């Protein structure tokens, strides 16, 4: 009964490193993915606020256009 | 993986939020600096 306790605890000790290991790996690849999507977001953002500034600018030059038609 | 790869990538992660912070910032003083010069055109149109 020793012995096979202490080999529930050896069963249990591998189960634990095969978790540990799958959850590291995990976590990981997570963090990977979780930079990369930021990254394109991030990109998106950029690109949107750059066609804010364009926007802008067309209401600029469609005030001017609009003020020297006059 | 925990002082590296996950520090590391976390790190970077914070980089990349002050780049754009910094580009966000950069891109509203140029508006405000076209709001200004707008501003400044209704002046100009005495």
């Amino acid at each position: 009964i020793e012995i096979e306790k202490m080999e529930k605890k050896i069963n249990d000790s591998n189960l634990l490193m095969k978790t540990k290991i799958s959850d590291a790996e995990e976590l990981v690849t997570s963090t990977e993915l979780k930079l990369e999507e930021l990254k394109v977001d991030l990109n998106r953002k950029r690109y949107k606020l750059h066609q804010q500034v364009i926007h802008v600018i067309d209401i600029t030059s469609k005030f001017k256009i609009n003020i020297q038609s006059s | 993986l925990i002082s590296g790869k996950i520090n590391k990538l976390n790190d970077e992660i914070k980089q990349l939020q002050k780049d754009f912070e910094v580009e966000v910032k950069e891109i509203e003083i140029e508006y405000s600096l076209l709001s200004g010069h707008i501003n400044k055109y209704m002046n100009e149109m005495l």
